[PDB]
RNA sequence: GGGAUGACCCCAGGCGGUAGGGGAGCGUUCCCGAUGCCGAUGAAGGCCGACCCGCGAGGGCGGCUGGAGGUAAGGGAAGUG
RNA sequence: GGUGGAGCCUGGGAGUGAGGGCGCGAGCGAUAACGUCCGCGUCCGAGCGCGGGAACAACCGAGACCGCCAGCUAAGGCCCC
RNA sequence: CCGUGAGGGAAAGGUGAAAAGAACCCCGGGAGGGGAGUGAAAUAGAGCCUGAAACCGUGGGCUUACAAGCAGUCACGGCCCCGAGGGGUUGUGGCGUGCCUAUUGAAGCAUGAGCCGGCGACUCACGGUCGUGGGCGAGCUUAAGCCGUUGAGGCGGAGG
């Protein structure tokens, strides 16, 4: 049994026992949240339109952090315009507990 | 610099750069551009600004109670050890840097070698030395002239 | 007081050469040529991370149109159905159902031929 | 175990002797000698002498058997340069680099 | 979650008759197969496409005056080496190359699409020696 | 003539590649049938002055 | 808007850019801080680092080299990149 | 009406005073020129950053703070590349 | 050293606390090295403190002989290393016109630069003019000097 949830403006396939990095959530670590659903399948197939009423995915907030550093560099030639920036992307690592629908 | 001034090689057709005298700062061992020279960093701060900072300085130590005066120095006569016995009895243990401010020479001579005492004729009491220190001591004399300088 | 270059210039040149490790020829061994290269790659990256999101969608789309055509229609005709049907599942997921879960996708196809 | 010789400041151009050293590397001591001996060039007199000087160090100072000896590692590094002038035509003087060599040779025992 | 990457897949063999079929509008299906863009698991940087065995390639059809006015060309490297070859004669000489040259240009450029054309095998006549492959004939 | 001269420094790789032919072909040696010392075929053995089975040189 | 004031929090909007104006910072030499603190259980410098904090310039941590110097919070002055 | 990186005033610091393509109105030119000289505007200049135009500073689209393997669109496009 | 001559004008410092500066033996003509020995340290061995970068070489891992290219960036995959992750490498697919300069406009077949390391360019004094942090305020301020100090400050009203 598997589910397509939508958090962080993006849609993910989840299953029990899945560690998932998603966009940061306002959620104290250790706590648990519910994720909207768009499609359940595997055993019995069910399609959201756009979502599904009662179905929800229960996840555990393992913690919050910051992805690796990406080097966003800007440079225009014959103009003396360089730019350098350090960017680390906030993010939330979840655990998929169950699929209650 | 101590070189000549001949144009080292012609202006044109040598195949290399343009140069004149090898004293140019673009050369090595040559001239220095905007390097230092003798200067009179001294300058004329306003009196009242010093006669006032000379009273603000003391007062600060006064707020702390770190200021102390004395009639005379009992039994000092030009030997450092004649002083610590005194300073001991005055609560001056050495745990605090001190500014000793008196006219009595012998006294200034006794403690001037002391790693935690700044000596001065009260005629030379200055803020920096005050702030430098953790405490401040004076003769009522040195106290008196003091008064008569901030007045 | 004088203050020559000292330890400053070198070190910075070792910043640029560490980021240049793996580059061909001097580009990794010559400072100057290491900068001139780190400049481009600096724009190539951000020029391309902006593209990853377009290189995939086009891919994803390329796989969906293949499956969709296994059921008798094309990527164009079933994007509309999922619209009219009110289905918002994305091409990334849609592109993975199309392969691993081919019978869920078949549903979506069906729920698309009808929504019209 | 290992035994090596090092002929330093050898006045010879490296990029020449190495053509000799590259010709004996990994060879049996007797096979090098046989090669260094009829290798029609000038760096052979030097690569050889170093080979022997190393074979001695092995047999005599490191308790190694002149019969197990092969050339484990040989490698010619370059040293300082003898910068000598060369008057060309029309008052211009060049600068020739008479090259000095660092010829090191490491021997081993191919047991069995 | 990441995108799916298909492990090595045993390719499939297709057999396409071309008799009567129109040239350019046949080679568009082939190249598609070669590319593999008919597979739900398509992948750009691998040869995950069918092999295409075309037959009766001498019977391809074409519209208009092309046999007389379609000029296959070559350049022999030297001066004056521009070879202008009409469609009529390529058939009456090396026909399996009218289709080949057509599909060839519908396959990408670079290595990959250069080894996809290899997976194309166009023979003139009703037979092919690839019987040992048991090709899955297609209708298009 | 107009003094031809290189337009660009030759890379390491480009010179070291051109030197894929500078390998020394080691000398051809064979044993002498009367002293077994290695030496080039077709030459009067420098180790025992033998050639063709007979003596020819002092060594 | 909170709260009262740059405490951090929420809502909204701005942020392509040469010449050029402006603002806030890093880093090098030097002085007070310093008759102090760090240092042979190893200073400055040098080679690596995929770890830490910083938008970035840069700052620490660790390992190898190195073998006698270095220098904090806070300020001052320039032969300062 | 309009609260906008709008306007007025005083004051400090500049750079610019070699522009160019396009569109419309003219002169000059041959109802020539990637020609030239003015006027309103636009763009490049400084957006040689992005999409389209096969490729191309100025034609069409659109004003790039940063990150996403999410969605909708503009010009332009949907047989294959 | 250059110049007939006036005249021009360099480069070049450092072992170690102490020479205790490597007896003797070994390969070699020697140079040089290999053990022994000294030293806390000998890639501190006199061609010596630290020893960076270009540059050269030896061994190892990945990779390359139907490919095309400002050499890199994104995605994926294979092999190697380190112990749902990372590091090195590059086969394929996508994209992609160096840096600086001067230009209406350059990848630009316009200028400069082979490469690396160090020197290398907006300052100073007086006067002026805005701004600014302070001190005093119809008042503010001293200059040369005199005394003091020996990194002590105070006096000095002429004058502006
Ligand atoms: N007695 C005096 N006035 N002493 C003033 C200090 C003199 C000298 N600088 C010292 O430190 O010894
Ligand atoms: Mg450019
Ligand atoms: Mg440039
Ligand atoms: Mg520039
Ligand atoms: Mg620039
Ligand atoms: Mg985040
Ligand atoms: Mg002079
Ligand atoms: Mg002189
Ligand atoms: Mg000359
Ligand atoms: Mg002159
Ligand atoms: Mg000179
Ligand atoms: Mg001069
Ligand atoms: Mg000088
Ligand atoms: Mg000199
Ligand atoms: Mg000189
Ligand atoms: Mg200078
Ligand atoms: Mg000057
Ligand atoms: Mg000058
Ligand atoms: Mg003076
Ligand atoms: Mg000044
Ligand atoms: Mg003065
Ligand atoms: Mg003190
Ligand atoms: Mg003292
Ligand atoms: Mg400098
Ligand atoms: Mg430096
Ligand atoms: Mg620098
Ligand atoms: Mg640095
Ligand atoms: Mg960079
Ligand atoms: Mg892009
Ligand atoms: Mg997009
Ligand atoms: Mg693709
Ligand atoms: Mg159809
Ligand atoms: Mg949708
Ligand atoms: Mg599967
Ligand atoms: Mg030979
Ligand atoms: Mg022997
Ligand atoms: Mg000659
Ligand atoms: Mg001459
Ligand atoms: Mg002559
Ligand atoms: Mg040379
Ligand atoms: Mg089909
Ligand atoms: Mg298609
Ligand atoms: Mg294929
Ligand atoms: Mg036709
Ligand atoms: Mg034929
Ligand atoms: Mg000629
Ligand atoms: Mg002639
Ligand atoms: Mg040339
Ligand atoms: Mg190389
Ligand atoms: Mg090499
Ligand atoms: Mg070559
Ligand atoms: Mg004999
Ligand atoms: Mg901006
Ligand atoms: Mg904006
Ligand atoms: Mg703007
Ligand atoms: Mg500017
Ligand atoms: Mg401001
Ligand atoms: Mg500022
Ligand atoms: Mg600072
Ligand atoms: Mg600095
Ligand atoms: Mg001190
Ligand atoms: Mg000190
Ligand atoms: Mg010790
Ligand atoms: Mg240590
Ligand atoms: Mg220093
Ligand atoms: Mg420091
Ligand atoms: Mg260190
Ligand atoms: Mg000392
Ligand atoms: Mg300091
Ligand atoms: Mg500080
Ligand atoms: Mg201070
Ligand atoms: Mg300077
Ligand atoms: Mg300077
Ligand atoms: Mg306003
Ligand atoms: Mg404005
Ligand atoms: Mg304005
Ligand atoms: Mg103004
Ligand atoms: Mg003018
Ligand atoms: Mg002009
Ligand atoms: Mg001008
Ligand atoms: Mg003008
Ligand atoms: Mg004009
Ligand atoms: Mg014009
Ligand atoms: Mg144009
Ligand atoms: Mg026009
Ligand atoms: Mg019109
Ligand atoms: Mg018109
Ligand atoms: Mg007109
Ligand atoms: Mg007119
Ligand atoms: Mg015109
Ligand atoms: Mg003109
Ligand atoms: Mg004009
Ligand atoms: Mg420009
Ligand atoms: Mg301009
Ligand atoms: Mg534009
Ligand atoms: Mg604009
Ligand atoms: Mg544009
Ligand atoms: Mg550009
Ligand atoms: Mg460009
Ligand atoms: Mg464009
Ligand atoms: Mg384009
Ligand atoms: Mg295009
Ligand atoms: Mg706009
Ligand atoms: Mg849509
Ligand atoms: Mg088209
Ligand atoms: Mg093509
Ligand atoms: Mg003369
Ligand atoms: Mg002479
Ligand atoms: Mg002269
Ligand atoms: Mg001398
Ligand atoms: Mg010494
Ligand atoms: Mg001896
Ligand atoms: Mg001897
Ligand atoms: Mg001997
Ligand atoms: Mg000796
Ligand atoms: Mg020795
Ligand atoms: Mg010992
Ligand atoms: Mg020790
Ligand atoms: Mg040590
Ligand atoms: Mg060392
Ligand atoms: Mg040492
Ligand atoms: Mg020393
Ligand atoms: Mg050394
Ligand atoms: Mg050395
Ligand atoms: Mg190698
Ligand atoms: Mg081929
Ligand atoms: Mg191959
Ligand atoms: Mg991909
Ligand atoms: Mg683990
Ligand atoms: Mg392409
Ligand atoms: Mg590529
Ligand atoms: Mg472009
Ligand atoms: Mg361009
Ligand atoms: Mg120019
Ligand atoms: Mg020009
Ligand atoms: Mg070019
Ligand atoms: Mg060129
Ligand atoms: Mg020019
Ligand atoms: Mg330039
Ligand atoms: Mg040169
Ligand atoms: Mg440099
Ligand atoms: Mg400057
Ligand atoms: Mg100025
Ligand atoms: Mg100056
Ligand atoms: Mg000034
Ligand atoms: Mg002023
Ligand atoms: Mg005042
Ligand atoms: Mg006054
Ligand atoms: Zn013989």
């Amino acid at each position: 049994m598997f589910a397509i949830v939508k958090t962080g403006g993006k849609q993910y396939r989840v299953e029990p026992g899945l560690k998932l990095r998603v966009e940061k959530l306002d959620a104290e670590p250790g706590a648990t949240v519910e994720l909207p659903v768009l499609l359940l399948g595997g055993e019995k197939t069910v399609v959201g339109t756009p979502v599904v009423e009662g179905a929800s995915v229960v996840a555990e907030v393992l913690g919050h952090g910051r992805g690796k550093k990406i080097l966003v560099s800007k440079f225009k030639a014959k103009v003396q315009y360089r730019r350098k920036k350090g960017h680390r992307q906030p993010y939330t690592e979840l655990l998929i507990k169950e699929i209650r629908g | 610099v101590a070189y000549s001034g001949r144009k080292i090689w012609p202006q044109k057709h040598t195949g290399r750069a343009r140069h004149g005298d090898i004293g140019a700062p673009i050369f090595v061992g040559g001239g220095v551009v905007f390097g230092p020279k003798p200067r009179d960093y001294s300058y004329t701060l306003p009196k009242k600004v010093r006669k006032k900072g000379l009273a603000m300085a003391v007062a600060d130590r006064a707020r702390e109670g770190k200021l102390l005066l004395v009639e005379a120095f009992a039994g000092v006569n030009g030997k450092t050890k004649e002083f610590l016995a005194w300073a001991k009895e005055a609560g001056l243990d050495g745990s605090e840097s001190v500014l000793l401010v008196t006219g009595n020479e012998l006294v200034r001579r006794a403690a001037r070698n002391l790693p935690w005492v700044v000596t001065l004729a009260p005629e030379g009491l200055n803020v920096y030395d005050i702030v430098r220190t953790e405490r401040l001591v004076m003769d009522l004399d040195a106290w008196e002239v003091f008064q008569n300088r901030i007045g | 007081p004088r203050a020559k270059t000292g330890v400053v210039r070198r070190r910075k040149h070792k910043k640029i050469l560490k980021l240049a490790k793996g580059y061909w020829g001097l580009r990794s061994k010559s400072f100057r040529k290491a900068r001139e290269t780190l400049f481009a790659a600096g724009n190539y990256a951000y020029a391309h991370r902006k593209r990853r999101k377009r290189d995939f969608r086009r891919l994803w789309i390329v796989r969906i149109n293949a499956a969709c055509r296994q059921h008798g229609l094309n990527y164009s005709t079933f994007i509309h159905g999922l619209k009219k049907a009110g289905i918002e599942v994305d091409r990334k997921n849609l592109a993975d159902l199309a392969v691993r879960e081919p019978q869920v996708f078949a549903e979506l196809v069906e729920r698309a031929k009808a929504a019209q | 175990m290992e035994a090596k010789a090092i002929a330093r400041y050898v006045r010879i151009s490296p990029r020449k002797v190495r053509l000799v050293v590259d010709l004996i590397r990994g060879k049996s001591l007797e096979e090098a000698r046989n090669i260094l001996r009829y290798t029609n060039k000038r760096g052979a007199y030097f690569v050889a002498k170093v080979l022997e000087s190393a074979a001695a160090n092995a047999v005599n100072n490191h308790d190694m058997l002149e019969d197990r000896l092969y050339v484990k590692a040989a490698y010619v590094d370059e040293g300082p340069a003898l910068k000598r002038v060369l008057p060309r035509a029309r008052g211009r003087a060049d600068i020739i680099k008479k090259r000095t060599s660092h010829i090191t040779v490491i021997l081993g025992e191919k047991h069995g | 979650m990441k995108t799916y990457v298909p492990k090595q897949v045993e390719p499939r063999w297709v057999l396409i008759d071309a008799e009567g079929k129109t040239l350019g509008r046949l080679a568009t299906k082939i190249a598609t197969l070669l590319r593999g863009k008919h597979r739900p698991d398509w992948t750009p940087n691998v040869a995950m496409g069918d092999f295409v065995v075309v037959v009766n390639a001498d019977k391809i059809r074409v519209t208009g005056k092309k046999l007389e006015q379609k000029i296959y060309t070559r350049y022999s490297g030297y001066p004056g080496g521009l070879k202008k070859i009409p469609l009529e004669k390529m058939l009456a000489t090396h026909p399996e190359r009218v289709l080949e040259h057509a599909v060839k240009g519908m396959l990408p450029k670079g290595p990959l699409g250069r080894r996809l054309f290899k997976r194309l095998k166009v023979y003139a006549g009703p037979d092919h020696p690839h019987q040992a492959q048991r090709p899955e004939k297609l209708e298009v | 003539a107009k003094h031809p001269v290189p337009k660009k420094k030759t890379s390491k790789a480009r010179r070291d590649a051109r030197r894929s032919h500078h390998a020394l072909t080691p000398p051809t040696l064979v044993p002498c049938p009367e002293c077994k010392a290695m030496k080039p075929p077709h030459t009067v053995c420098p180790e025992c002055g033998y050639y063709a089975g007979r003596k020819v040189l002092e060594v």
